[PDB]
């Protein structure tokens, strides 16, 4: 079973950067993109970007470019080599960035596209 | 009429005891097990949805 586990909630001061981790397991980590999305109070969901774990290629929402950086680390455990961690760092925070941040992954069926997110991390609340 | 003639039959229900290489069958949930774990479930052909004996 696919599992995405994020790092805990944090309080950040304006001007700070926050680095959120998403430990992904139960599937081959290199085979699926991870997206990040934020749910903002009174504004709804905002897609942040995606990362493809093989080369770590990335794409960032135009309106957030310059403030977001996504990276990943692949398991270094010889008997458990297929999981990995995705990281998203979000900088120059303001109170308007107070939101719940999710890492998400698509379904693995034949008609599953890139954006329907079947799997969700438990979310990370960031209060600025 | 007294004279009989042999006529050959194809599809006659009869068998001789044998030995031969058989092959494996397993079900879809075995491949849903994923995790690269089960042995030879992958190379193994599937089963029948409506088996008949």
């Amino acid at each position: 079973q696919v599992q995405l586990v994020q790092s805990g909630a944090v309080i950040k001061t304006p001007g700070s950067s926050v680095k959120i981790s998403c430990r992904a397991s139960g599937y081959n980590f290199r085979d699926y993109s991870i997206h990040w999305v934020r749910l903002i109070p009174d504004k709804g969901f905002e897609w942040i970007g995606w990362i493809k774990p093989l080369w770590g290629a990335v794409s960032y929402a135009r309106q957030l470019q310059g403030r977001v950086s996504m990276t990943r680390q692949l398991s270094q455990d010889p008997d458990d080599p297929d999981w990995g961690v995705a990281y998203m760092e979000f900088s120059g925070l303001t109170p308007a960035d107070t939101a719940e941040y999710f890492c998400v992954r698509r379904g693995s069926c034949d008609y599953c596209g890139d954006f329907p997110w079947q799997y969700w991390c438990q979310g990370t609340v960031v209060v600025v | 009429a007294e004279n009989l003639w042999v006529t050959v039959y194809y599809g006659v229900p009869v068998w001789k005891d044998a030995e031969t290489t058989l092959f494996c069958a397993s079900d879809a949930k075995a491949y849903e097990t994923e995790k690269h774990n089960v042995w030879a479930t992958h190379a193994c052909v599937p089963t029948d949805p409506n088996p008949q004996e």
